[PDB]
């Protein structure tokens, strides 16, 4: 897309943050209105800013817009946990449709830490009956937008059949993720225990299941 | 169709009249037939009629004294009138009856009516209601100049209504005149029938008058000669 | 009784009105009746003519107009002298058993005709039957007036005469018959008897004698 | 103050066509432009076009000008100021890069310099373009596991596996159980099969008074699975 | 950011209400016919150009069963009938005993008049069977049916009973909303709305059962009802194609003017010239069967696919079971057996002819009281009307439910005839005062 | 600004702003509705004349309100009464470019009497006090 926004921007809790939106003069803002949208992934967006400064109905006064002759800006004051999401700008006129920007991901610094919740599930007897085995390591309630997952067979790493998902944001502004380990019934029965290790930059948690019990 | 009547010629008071009507040229089963009479000094009075279903309807002025019947085996229509008086003396005609429909609106609403019209008639038959008896007529020859002579038969003293007079059947039809009857003070009747004949045909040709008096039992021929 | 008479000049148009006026839509028949003959259906359905009936006769159509049933005879002839019955049917009177009272049609102004007189003396059989009747036959006279007188020789006989009333015959001419009944001694008493006929025309007579 | 409900998710082979509907309610459908916007992983959010229910005038982006046909029905009035309507978008010549989520969106103002601006958005319709067929999912029970021994809480759920069509919905007790439900996103296996898991947290003492039934739906394969989660756990921490 | 209220006078805002409308009609001179009561002496001069304005983007809710124009029109036809019968002659002295004989319902009746004009007058007039009832029951004596219930007044001979177009207008500050939707249900929201000052030319055709000389619904026929599942409410139907009904009184009646006294004149039915033919109405069976087939197609739209039977009326008095209407001055009562004698399931012409009796004394709109004697009309009668609607009624309680459905004709109220032509109009009051905030303030006083 | 005339109530479905400029159309026909000649009252004019007087009684009632609000001769006039957010929480562009006068009256219907009380008291009843004080000296 020719409408470029700042790839990333960060602000502290209770502070303000500014997102940029600019491009060539063919899409520029001197003769085009600029609008801003809050677009959480996997959900419907919400209009926050239209016709430059004028904000949408019901929008809090924390949001403000400003448009220069070379770029436009969106200012979010008094940052909240829910403001930490993806934002898009668009350039439009009255007869021509919307031209979305590249997108900007906002990170709110200065938030409290939230301990991770790990839960490991073994394969069901009906699944072992179907001759497959899948260990499910579910992880929720995350303070940072990142995890690292490792699997171990009898305290030794595993590398075949590991599939880990990307972190996803919870409705309570926390994060969540999951990992799956596919195994054959021989590998499952020939070991004393399996382990799912979730590593964070502040603390590493380990959960262990055993085929014996 | 051809119709011809036949009757008694005389009925006594308080007796039963009876006339018959022979039809020809048409089947009796597919038509309506009716009877009408005319008395002296009166008009045509409709007696009644019979249908193809052999059902009969009568004028109430006849007071149920009349009855009309069919006989297909002899193709004849019949009529009886019981308990006659002198007023029932009349010439009785038989006729064919056709039924027409005069519609002035909706058939279901009864906005129509029927009417009968007689299209074929009979010459009628003379019937008299009298106590006395039928008297046969004594007939005499009136014997026979402009090239022609007069030749007559005198039919004298017959009691009831008509008398048939013929002359050599069909040969003498060109110049024959049968005069109307005279009523004598005695109640007897008399008529005369004359023919105009070439005088040269006298002495060579023959002429007889056939006098039929059907009401009485009678039949006479009279050869007239100079 | 009195019925109805009508007089029409020869050759003109006679119109015979119906004795009844229909209360509703009508069906009228016109009949013709001559003395001593069978009646004839002239008109049925008020306007329909049977085959053989001359077109000189006509009735009035029922066109819902206020017109009475009328029989029209154009160019009347002496052969049209008869009684004409108007059989009237309509929707409000019911079954009409009555033929109504016809009106006798008299056609006038035909040529006057001289009467033929034939006088027959008593038959020899009648004389030997102890009776005697002189027959005077008058025929072929068109005018209506008549008079027959009898004379025993030169004196006029007053009794014993019985004369028919004249009536038209099959040649449209009138005919009458006069009978003078005598006894055989009265017949042979006088030298001659005579039938003298009187007719708005001239004196006419014939004479017989015992021989 | 109105709701826009779009048609369900579909799966169409590349080269075929598909018609998406968008039924509206709660406002005058004749008064606001209906916009169509899609989002794919390769090109991000991309505005496709809009159509006017009042005049029928349509404006399509040149990238979708030859493959998108937009139509609208007539508004079925409800009250003096509200009505119900429907808008349709038929897209043809589908390719693999067209797989994504589509949205219908109500305009902003009746008059002004920005009338068509997408304001009220639908829930979204998932469109999958692939030559692979539809595969029905398999459901397995997730036995209860301890969450807090001192707190007396446990977690149980149901595991869904091997399904190609991504649209999958899970409910509990026919929608009567909504509190404590946690549904996890699906995983993309190397074979091209998608699988997820769902878990609910309940007090461990609730074993003899409440029934727990997980209802798995799958509109593409048209398969429903009602699994009863066995409440007897094997976790020693929960056995105590 | 400072919002101040601002007054606006003339805002398009209206509210439902009921007001008092007024007559509107063309000004036909009619010099030969002295001011018929529906054309009046001078009600208004109608506007040369009728003016209607489509109100685009406006939806509004209509309800023909809670309308006030129907209650107004009903009270106006009743009041107009009473104001037209006051100056006419009242038949108070006619109730003298009548010696009657047959002319067959039509009967002749001799009587002795009590005048003031020399003491008494013998007269005999042609009276129908419905107008009279015997007392001795030995056919010796008769009387008017009304002489034991209420008074009677003869209708004036100059006024004509012909319905003419009447427009209902709203006064200043009011407006009439006209729904123009083709498939418009009886009640509900109408998408197309246009305002008018006056309604269309509505003819006050007072009829029973079938609706005459009305307006035809556009495109498909319409089935309107307050409740279709509840039987007790009538069913009004409006066809798209109008059938033709030709009624006739073939009797060439005659009028005989009879003087009561000073000024009072009674018009008696003279002896009938011509034949006696009862009144009848031809209705084409082909276009009636076609119309009957288009009605059942839409009746089933609310009763499964196939369940329907057509019977005749079986409730009420003679004035409700029969198709009562006016034509030429005489009021006809027609037997409607052959029209409602059918059975349809599973989804040659012989023009149908109905028998019609005649009544000269009437009590319309269920009026118990002042009664009107319709004077006899001289000459034969022939009218051709466009039957445009019907009024049906279910039988109700059914064990089989969908097994069979049966629709009988009825006319429980006369207001149904006004509802069949007032379904599309509605009265509202314009409220021109609207206050809305803007960023404008009046000149400060300080 | 719109120069197209649509007739009486022709701007009912349009926005409030598009209709706020054509108030002279609904003001002429609001008062003028007279049956000029040819009227006889027989269960008609009693109802007809009252309907004509009830129109001018409500008309003069509206002019009485505009009289005590200081806008007797103007269709458009601005006041001193501030806008309370409890009445409606919509912005300026949300009211004059999105809603109609019909649906706007339904939203503020609950507070019409409250605003009418402040319109005849907060300003005109109090601005006439300072108006007497400005032209006092
Ligand atoms: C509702 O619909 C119904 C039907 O669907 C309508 O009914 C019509 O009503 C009118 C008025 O009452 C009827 O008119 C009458 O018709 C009589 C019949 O005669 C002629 O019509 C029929 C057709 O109906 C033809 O078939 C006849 O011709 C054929 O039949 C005769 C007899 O077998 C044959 O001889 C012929 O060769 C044909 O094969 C006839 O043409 C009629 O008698 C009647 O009376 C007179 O009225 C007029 C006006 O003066 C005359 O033109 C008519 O001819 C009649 O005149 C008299 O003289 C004629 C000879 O000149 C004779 O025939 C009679 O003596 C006759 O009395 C009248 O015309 C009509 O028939 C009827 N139609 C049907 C199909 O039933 C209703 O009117 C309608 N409702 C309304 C309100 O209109
Ligand atoms: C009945 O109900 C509907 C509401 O659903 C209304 O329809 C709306 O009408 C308004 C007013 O006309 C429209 O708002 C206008 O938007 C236009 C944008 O359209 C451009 O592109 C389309 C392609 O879809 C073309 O058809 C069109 O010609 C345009 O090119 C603007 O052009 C309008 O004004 C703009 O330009 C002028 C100067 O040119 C500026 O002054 C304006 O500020 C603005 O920038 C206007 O904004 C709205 O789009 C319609 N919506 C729908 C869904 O149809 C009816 O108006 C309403 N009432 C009546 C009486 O019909
Ligand atoms: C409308 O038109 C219809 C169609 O003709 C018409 O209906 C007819 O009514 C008469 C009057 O009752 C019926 O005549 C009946 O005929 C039967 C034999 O066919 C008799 O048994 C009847 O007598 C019994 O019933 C009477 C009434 O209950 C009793 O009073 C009586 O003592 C006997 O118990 C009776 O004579 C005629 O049959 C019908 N028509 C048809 C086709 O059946 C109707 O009158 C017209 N008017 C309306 C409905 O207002
Ligand atoms: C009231 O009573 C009088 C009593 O006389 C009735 O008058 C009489 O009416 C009849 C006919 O109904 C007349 O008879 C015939 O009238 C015809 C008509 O053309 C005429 O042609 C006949 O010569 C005959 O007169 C009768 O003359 C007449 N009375 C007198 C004295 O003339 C009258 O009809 C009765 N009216 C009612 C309505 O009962
Ligand atoms: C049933 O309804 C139809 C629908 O209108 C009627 O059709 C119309 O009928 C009339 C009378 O038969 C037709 O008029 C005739 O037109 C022809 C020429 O087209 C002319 O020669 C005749 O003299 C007569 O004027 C008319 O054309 C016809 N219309 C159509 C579109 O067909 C029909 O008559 C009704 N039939 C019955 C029995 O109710
Ligand atoms: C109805 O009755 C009237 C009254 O008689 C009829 O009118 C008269 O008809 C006759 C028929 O020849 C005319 O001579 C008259 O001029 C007509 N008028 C008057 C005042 O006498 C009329 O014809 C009848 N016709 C119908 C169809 O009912
Ligand atoms: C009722 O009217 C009739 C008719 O005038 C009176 O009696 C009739 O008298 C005529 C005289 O010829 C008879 O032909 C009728 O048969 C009589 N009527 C009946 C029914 O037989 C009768 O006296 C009158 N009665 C009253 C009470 O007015
Ligand atoms: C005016 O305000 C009243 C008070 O809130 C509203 O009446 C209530 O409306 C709610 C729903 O909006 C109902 O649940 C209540 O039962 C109503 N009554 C009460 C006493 O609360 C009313 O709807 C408002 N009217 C308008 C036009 O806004
Ligand atoms: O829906 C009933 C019936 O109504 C009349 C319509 N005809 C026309 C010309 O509109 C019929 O097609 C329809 O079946
Ligand atoms: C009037 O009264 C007389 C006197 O009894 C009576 O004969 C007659 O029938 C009554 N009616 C008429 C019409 O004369
Ligand atoms: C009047 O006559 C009618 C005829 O049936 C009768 O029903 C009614 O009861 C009578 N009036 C009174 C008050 O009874
Ligand atoms: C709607 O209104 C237009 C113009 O006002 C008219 O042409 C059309 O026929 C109407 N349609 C309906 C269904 O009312
Ligand atoms: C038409 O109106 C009737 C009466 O209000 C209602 O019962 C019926 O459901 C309506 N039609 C439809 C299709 O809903
Ligand atoms: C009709 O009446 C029934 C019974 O009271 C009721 O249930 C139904 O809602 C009514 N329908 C209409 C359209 O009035
Ligand atoms: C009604 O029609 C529908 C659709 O054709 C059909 O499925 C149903 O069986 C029909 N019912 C009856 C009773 O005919
Ligand atoms: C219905 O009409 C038929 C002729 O179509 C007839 O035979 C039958 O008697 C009628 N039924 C009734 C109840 O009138
Ligand atoms: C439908 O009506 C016809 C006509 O009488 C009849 O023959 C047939 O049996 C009926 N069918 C059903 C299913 O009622
Ligand atoms: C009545 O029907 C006739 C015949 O189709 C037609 O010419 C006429 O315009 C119709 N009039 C009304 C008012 O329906
Ligand atoms: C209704 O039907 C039931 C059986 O279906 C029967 O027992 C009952 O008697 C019926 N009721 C009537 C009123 O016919
Ligand atoms: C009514 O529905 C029943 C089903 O219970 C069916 O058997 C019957 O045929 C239906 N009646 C009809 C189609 O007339
Ligand atoms: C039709 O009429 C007959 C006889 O009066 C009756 O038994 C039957 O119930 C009626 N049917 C309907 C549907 O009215």
């Amino acid at each position: 897309s020719v409408l470029t926004q700042s790839a990333s921007v960060s602000g502290s809790l209770g502070q303000s943050v500014t997102i940029s939106c600019t491009g060539p003069n063919s899409v520029c803002c001197s003769h085009k209105s600029i609008s801003w949208y809050q677009w959480p992934p996997g959900r419907a967006p919400t209009l926050i800013i239209y016709e430059d400064n004028e904000r949408a109905p019901g929008i809090s006064p924390r949001f403000s817009g400003y448009k220069s002759y070379w770029s436009a800006y969106l200012t979010i004051s008094d940052l909240r946990p829910e403001d930490e999401t993806t934002y898009y700008c668009c350039s439009y006129t009255h007869n021509s449709g919307c031209v979305f920007g590249t997108g900007t991901k906002v990170s709110v610094l200065g938030q409290s830490k939230a301990n991770p919740s790990v839960t490991l599930f073994p394969p069901s007897s009906e699944e072992l009956q179907a001759n497959k085995a899948t260990l499910v390591c579910l992880i929720s309630d995350f303070y940072p937008g990142a995890v690292t997952v490792a699997w171990k067979a009898d305290s030794s790493p595993v590398k075949a059949g590991v599939e880990t998902t990307t972190p996803s944001k919870q409705s309570n502004n926390k994060y969540a993720a999951s990992s799956y380990l596919s195994l054959t019934p021989e590998q499952w029965k020939s070991h004393r225990s399996y382990s799912c290790q979730v590593t964070h930059e502040g603390s590493t948690v380990e959960k262990t299941v055993a085929p014996t019990e | 169709v051809q119709l011809q009547e036949s009757g008694p010629g005389l009925v006594r008071p308080s007796e039963t009249l009876s006339v018959t009507c022979i039809v020809s040229g048409g089947s009796i089963s597919n038509y309506y037939w009716t009877w009408i009479r005319q008395s002296p000094g009166k008009g045509l009075e409709w007696i009644g009629y019979i249908s193809d279903r052999e059902t009969t309807t009568y004028n109430p002025s006849l007071n149920s004294r009349a009855v009309i019947s069919r006989d297909t085996s002899k193709n004849q229509l019949s009529l009886q009138l019981r308990s006659v008086t002198t007023a029932d003396t009349a010439i009785y005609f038989c006729a064919t009856a056709r039924r027409g429909q005069r519609i002035y609106g909706v058939v279901s609403f009864g906005e129509f009516f029927y009417y009968y019209y007689m299209d074929v008639w009979g010459k009628g038959t003379a019937v008299t209601v009298s106590s006395a008896s039928t008297k046969g007529p004594s007939v005499f020859p009136l014997a026979p100049s402009g090239g022609t002579a007069a030749l007559g038969c005198l039919v004298k003293d017959y009691f009831p209504e008509p008398v048939t007079v013929s002359w050599n059947s069909g040969a003498l039809t060109s110049g024959v005149h049968t005069f109307p009857a005279v009523l004598q003070s005695s109640g007897l009747y008399s008529l005369s029938s004359v023919v105009t004949v070439p005088s040269s045909s006298l002495g060579t040709q023959t002429y007889i008058c056939n006098v039929n008096h059907k009401p009485s039992n009678t039949k006479v021929d009279k050869k007239v000669e100079p | 009784s009195y019925v109805s008479p009508l007089s029409v000049a020869l050759g003109e148009t006679a119109r015979i009105s119906c004795g009844r006026q229909a209360l509703g839509s009508r069906a009228v028949q016109w009949y013709q009746h001559k003395p001593g003959q069978a009646p004839i259906l002239l008109i049925y359905n008020n306007q329909d003519r049977p085959s053989g009936i001359p077109e000189r006769f006509s009735g009035t159509p029922d066109i819902n107009f206020g017109t009475t049933a009328t029989l029209t005879i154009s160019g009347v002839e002496v052969g049209d002298e008869a009684d004409y019955y108007c059989h009237m049917w309509d929707s409000r009177s019911g079954f009409s058993w009555s033929f109504g009272g016809a009106t006798r049609l008299t056609v006038l102004s035909q040529p006057k005709a001289a009467p033929s007189v034939t006088l027959f003396p008593p038959s020899s059989e009648e004389l030997q039957a102890n009776k005697a009747t002189l027959v005077c036959l008058i025929s072929d006279f068109y005018p209506g007036a008549v008079t027959v007188a009898w004379k025993a020789d030169s004196s006029p006989v007053k009794a014993g005469v019985e004369t028919t009333t004249p009536s038209k015959q099959s040649n449209n001419k009138y005919a009458a018959s006069s009978y003078l009944s005598l006894t055989p001694e009265q017949w042979k008493s006088h030298k001659s008897y005579s039938c003298q006929v009187t007719h708005e025309g001239s004196t006419v007579e014939k004479t017989v004698a015992p021989t | 103050e109105g709701q826009l409900v779009q048609s369900g998710a579909e799966l169409k082979k590349p080269g075929a066509s598909v018609k998406i509907s968008c039924k509206t309610s709660g406002y005058r459908f004749n008064f606001y432009h209906i916009n169509w916007i899609r989002q794919t992983a390769g090109r991000g959010p991309e505005w496709m076009g809009w159509i006017s229910p009042y005049s029928g005038d349509k404006n399509l982006a040149p990238a979708f000008q030859d493959r998108v046909i937009m139509t609208t029905d007539t508004e079925v009035p409800v009250t003096s100021f509200t009505s119900t309507g429907a808008a349709y978008m038929e897209i043809r010549n589908l390719k693999f890069d067209d797989t994504g989520t589509y949205f219908c969106a109500k305009g902003l103002l009746r008059d002004g310099s920005s009338t068509w601006l997408p304001y009220l958005w639908g829930q979204g319709t998932l469109l999958t373009v692939s030559s692979a067929s539809t595969k029905g999912p398999s459901v397995f029970p997730l036995a209860p596991s301890s969450k807090s021994t001192s707190g007396g809480t446990a977690a149980l759920g149901c595991l869904v596996k091997d399904y190609f069509p991504e649209p999958v919905t899970v409910s509990w007790n026919s929608g009567a159980l909504t509190s404590g439900v946690h549904t996890f996103p699906a995983v993309l296996q190397s074979s091209g099969l998608y699988s997820l898991s769902s878990v609910v947290t309940v007090p461990s003492s609730s074993l003899g008074t409440q029934t727990y039934i997980c209802n798995v739906n799958h509109k593409p394969s048209n398969t429903k699975v009602d699994k009863r989660v066995e409440p007897k756990s094997c976790d020693k921490g929960l056995e105590v | 950011e400072k919002l101040w209220v601002t007054v606006y006078y003339g805002v398009p805002v209206w509210k439902e209400a009921t007001t008092t409308l007024f007559c509107a009609s063309d000004a036909k001179a009619y010099d030969t016919e002295v001011h018929n009561v529906w054309a009046t002496h001078a009600c208004v001069p109608t506007d040369p150009n009728p003016q209607e304005v489509l109100l685009e983007n406006v939806t509004e809710e209509f309800n023909m069963w809670k309308n006030s124009m129907v209650e107004q029109m009903h009270e106006d036809i009743i009041s107009l009938w009473d104001q037209s019968l006051k100056p006419c002659v009242k038949l108070t002295p006619f109730c003298v005993t009548l010696n009657c004989t047959n002319y067959g319902d039509i009967k002749q009746c001799s009587f002795n008049i009590t005048t003031e004009i020399s003491k008494r007058r013998n007269e005999s007039a042609l009276f129908s069977k419905l107008d009279l009832e015997p007392i001795n029951n030995s056919n010796t004596s008769y009387r008017l049916i009304k002489c034991n219930t209420s008074v009677i007044k003869q209708a004036c001979p100059k006024v004509s009973f012909e319905p003419i177009p009447i427009h209902y207008c709203a006064p200043a500050g009011f407006a009439i909303l006209k729904c123009n939707d083709k498939r418009f249900n009886g009640t509900g929201p109408c998408k197309n709305v246009s305002t008018v000052q006056c309604t269309h030319g509505i003819k006050p055709v007072v009829s029973t059962q079938l609706l005459l000389n009305g307006s035809l619904a556009e495109e498909e026929v319409v089935i309107r009802s307050e409740n279709l599942t509840n039987n007790a409410k009538n069913i009004i139907i409006q066809l798209n194609e109008s059938v033709v009904i030709t009624c006739e009184r073939p009797n060439n009646n005659t009028r005989k003017r009879v003087t009561l006294g000073p000024g009072k004149v009674l018009y008696t039915t003279g002896e009938i010239i011509g034949n006696i033919r009862k009144a009848h109405c031809n209705i084409s069976k082909t276009n009636w069967t076609r119309t009957l087939e288009r009605i059942v197609i839409k009746l089933r739209e609310q009763f499964k696919n196939k369940t329907i039977v057509f019977n005749q009326s079986s409730g009420g008095d003679l004035e409700i079971v029969m198709h009562v209407f006016n034509c030429g001055g005489e009021f006809f009562y027609c037997n409607t057996t052959q029209l409602f004698n059918s059975t349809y399931n599973s989804t040659t012409d012989s023009i149908i002819t109905l028998p019609c009796r005649i009544k000269q004394i009437i009590n319309r709109w269920q009026e118990v009281g002042k009664a009107m004697y319709a004077p006899p009309i001289a000459g034969q009668i022939r009218c051709q009307s466009n039957i445009t609607g019907l009024i049906l009624t279910r039988d109700g309680g059914g064990n089989g439910t969908n097994g069979t459905e049966v629709f009988r004709p009825a006319g429980g109220d006369m207001k149904d005839n006004w509802r069949s032509e007032l379904y599309k109009y509605k009265v509202v009051r314009i409220e021109p005062l609207g206050i809305a905030p803007t960023k404008c303030k009046r000149r400060v006083v300080g | 600004i719109g120069a197209v005339f649509l007739g009486f109530l022709g701007a009912a479905g349009s926005t409030m702003g598009a209709a706020s400029m054509t108030l002279t159309v609904q003001a002429r026909n609001l008062l003028s509705g007279n049956p000029d000649w040819l009227p006889d009252m027989t269960v008609w004019g009693i109802k007809q004349l009252q309907a004509r007087v009830l129109a001018v009684e409500r008309y003069l009632r509206d002019q009485q309100l505009l009289g005590i609000w200081g806008c007797s001769g103007k269709l458009i006039c601005c006041t001193n009464v501030p806008w309370n957010s409890s009445w409606s929480n919509r912005n300026l562009s949300e009211i004059w470019d999105n809603m109609t006068w019909l649906q706007w009256d339904k939203e503020i219907s609950n507070y019409t009497q409250i605003i009418y009380g402040l319109l005849e008291e907060s300003q005109n009843q109090q601005e006439k006090n300072e108006q007497d004080l400005l032209a006092l000296d």
